[PDB]
């Protein structure tokens, strides 16, 4: 019956920043952030649970070589780490034909 | 703005392009959120968080 | 960058948007149109009028 999801963001100074209680606090109350109350914003109209991690790789990450294999915030998504992606990522095509991506939010 | 003020741009950007959430294919998530992002950009929510965060 | 070159452009771009052709509500050509637009596109004819005209 309950379901919950699992959510990929980085730790760019202007999107998310790390509180000062970084010991032991939850990546649902670790973090505040222009993604994070996005975020917080989104889960509010959609209702839908869910917690907030770090991408694994930490990391935007290249193209694995002559495959595209892809780099940990995507494979994170693409192999079931996480389901759901907000962050500041360039939309493209060569990503598009892959993953689904959202109307943008901002435009630069 | 973080200081030392010892950076500064030249030039009038490069291009243009989007920032987006993002969800993989299949996933049943993805319209529900795409709506809500909907909701946001005409409500014009995000306004509020550039101030905040800029 | 025409003959006159009396005037000129100050400062970047204020926003951003885009171009794209338009037809009335549900027009059944409008996807091979969509169609036509993406391989013109592949091809690089945008490019090619462009340089032409420019």
């Amino acid at each position: 019956e309950q379901k919950t999801v699992v959510v990929t963001t980085i730790l760019e100074s202007p999107y998310v920043m790390m509180k000062k209680n970084h010991e032991m606090l939850e990546g649902n109350e670790r973090y505040e952030g222009y993604c994070v109350d996005l975020a917080a914003e989104i889960a509010k109209h959609c209702g839908f649970k869910y917690k907030l991690t770090i991408v694994g790789d930490g990391k935007y990450g290249a193209r694995d070589a002559d495959t595209k294999i892809w780099n940990g915030m995507v494979g994170e998504l693409v192999y079931g780490k996480a389901d759901i992606a907000i962050a500041p990522l360039t939309i493209t095509l060569v990503r598009e034909e892959v993953i689904d991506f959202s109307k943008p939010f901002m435009s630069l | 703005q973080r200081k030392p003020c010892d950076t500064m741009k030249v030039g009038g950007n490069l291009d243009s392009k989007g920032y987006g959430i993002a969800t993989p294919k299949g996933s049943s998530l993805g319209t529900p959120v795409n709506l809500a992002v909907l909701k946001l950009s005409e409500q014009g929510v995000l306004d509020k968080l550039k101030n905040k965060w800029w």
